[PDB]
């Protein structure tokens, strides 16, 4: 649980992945 | 020793010696798959 701080910065793309839909 | 010479007398020095260390061999090993985790949290190894 040290560098999980980046398993969570990871999310920024899985959040960004939504937009091109239209 | 000299102190012991200072108090009583021994024979001549016939079985000569000199201080030295004793220690394990030790055959310390932990190879195998159970070693490679170390650079990273075994949990974090799973999240990946």
């Amino acid at each position: 649980q040290n560098i999980g701080g980046i398993f969570i910065v990871l999310a920024a793309g899985l959040v960004l992945s939504v937009f091109v839909a239209v | 020793t000299y102190v012991r010479e200072k108090v009583i007398d021994f024979s001549k020095p016939f079985m000569t010696l000199g201080i030295s260390i004793l220690y394990r061999k030790p055959n310390g090993t932990n190879p195998g798959v159970f070693s490679f985790l170390n650079p990273l949290s075994p949990d974090i190894w799973m999240y990946v």
